[PDB]
């Protein structure tokens, strides 16, 4: 039952201020330590730094040093990285990771969180609906899917019928769109038999822009 | 700083057959208490690093038998003796000996599957998104291999350019196959003066392109 739950993503101006967070569970928070690891583009993977929960005591990578700031609260077990001076070069995923066997390994890791750094404006997705049709059936099959346009920043996730749905899915790395905004696509294909009696409802989430749309894709006549 | 080089950058293995992935430390990576803290992880897109070994030979607990590490030095390997499709990804050697902690560049593992043809699925443009007078169409490229696909965009059997934007999806840790999705956009404007939309595919496992078309107005 251990899980470390970390904050949705993040858009901040340049030479601001973003503080990602790590909510520990499943353990007691104070027994171990919390690290940080940045995987920005061109760059693999970085450790940043390590948290002692006991008493707040940091040990920094140097590249990080007065970039970077670790913190934990013990009454709500969260760790916290707060990086100032923003620039293009720290639009990443922030990971924040546990070892439970001393220094032996990092057995448990956060999902991560995408910082973009940027003085452009949050703007919430357009979705629309892939209907499946004629023309998108094959062997007995059906493919239907979900279009999201027109977003800024990136992630938005995207699950279908609530996370129940995900054999079939194809979920696509976005695409950059000449204006700056991005757009992604969302399919799933399932038998073409209960298109009548299935419902296929796409979750997207946009957290910059705090937006939710559960999007009903429905048949054509294609 | 202890410098992690890892070679190749980049692998492509058949499923049963082994790989092999390097890891090299700049100076000797012996933590004080006499242990060298050198580990494997691998990450899928999207999701989070996952460990495979640890201190340079010891396997993980559920990790399989297949993945063993070893070395001595500056010198460390990862080898996997038969390859399976839930292998791909980036494969990561660490060290934890010396502060600051240091990963390696990493190594991409591309499964070398058996060639299969896409299957192809065209999508209209929605009543909603028309209402805002653009009109997008998706044409979807079902799991292929190998990766290599090309798609054209043809409106009343003439070829399109500049209006299409294309997404690959990382290899499929179940049947090692890609899929590809490709938007036409167009205004509401251009999109009434044409009966036709079409998507031509071409890949390795087609004897002939597909067309997988739509006509406007039968929607
Ligand atoms: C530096 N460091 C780490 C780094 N973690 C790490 C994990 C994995 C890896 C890796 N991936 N190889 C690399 C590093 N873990 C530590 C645990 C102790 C420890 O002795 N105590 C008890 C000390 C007291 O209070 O007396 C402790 C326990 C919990 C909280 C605070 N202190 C000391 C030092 C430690």
């Amino acid at each position: 039952q251990v899980q470390l739950v970390q904050s949705g993503a993040e858009v901040k101006k340049p030479g601001a201020s973003v503080k990602v967070s790590c909510k520990a569970s499943g353990y007691t928070f104070t027994d171990y330590y919390m690290h940080w690891v940045r995987q920005a583009p061109g760059q693999g993977l970085e450790w940043m730094g390590e948290t002692n929960p006991r008493n707040g005591g940091t040990t920094y990578n140097e590249k990080f040093k007065g970039k970077a700031t670790m913190t934990r609260d013990t009454s709500t077990s969260t760790a916290y990285m707060e990086l100032s001076s923003l620039r293009s070069e720290d639009t990443a995923v922030y990971y924040c990771t546990i070892g439970t066997s001393g220094y032996d390994y990092f057995d448990y890791w956060g999902q991560g969180t995408l910082v973009t750094v940027s003085s452009a404006s949050t703007k919430g997705p357009s979705v629309f609906p892939l209907a499946p049709s004629s023309k998108s059936t094959s062997g007995g099959t059906a493919a239907l899917g979900c279009l999201v346009k027109d977003y800024f920043p990136e992630p938005v996730t995207v699950s279908w019928n609530s996370g129940a749905l995900t054999s079939g899915v194809h979920t696509f790395p976005a695409v950059l769109q000449s204006s700056g905004l991005y757009s992604l696509s969302s399919v799933v294909t399932v038998p073409s038999s209960s298109l009548g009696t299935q419902t296929y409802i796409c979750n997207v989430n946009h957290k910059p822009s705090n937006t939710k749309v559960d999007k009903k894709v429905e048949p054509k006549s294609c | 700083d202890i410098v992690m080089t890892q070679t190749p950058l980049s692998l492509s293995v058949t499923p049963g057959q082994p790989a092999s992935i390097s890891c090299r430390s700049s100076q000797s990576i012996v933590h004080s208490d006499g242990n060298i803290y050198l580990e494997w992880y691998l990450q899928k897109p999207g999701q989070s690093p996952k460990l495979l070994i640890y201190k340079v030979s010891y396997r993980f607990s559920g990790v399989p038998d297949r993945f063993s590490g070893s070395g001595s030095g500056t010198g460390f390997t990862l080898k996997i003796s038969r390859v399976e499709a839930e292998d791909v990804g980036v494969y990561y050697c660490f060290q934890a000996s010396h502060v600051p902690y240091t990963f390696g560049g990493g190594t991409k593992l591309e499964i070398k599957r058996t060639v299969a043809a896409p299957s192809v699925f065209i999508f209209p443009p929605s009543d909603e998104q028309l209402k805002s007078g653009t009109a997008s169409v998706v044409c979807l490229l079902n799991n292929f291999y190998p990766r290599e696909a090309k798609v054209q965009w043809k409106v009343d059997n003439a070829l399109q350019s500049g209006n299409s934007q294309e997404s690959v999806t990382e290899q499929d840790s179940k049947d090692s196959t890609y899929s590809l999705s490709s938007t036409l956009t167009l205004s509401k404007a251009d999109y009434e003066k044409h009966k036709v939309y079409a998507c031509e595919v071409t890949h390795q496992g087609l004897s002939s392109p597909v067309t997988k078309s739509f006509n406007r107005g039968e929607c």
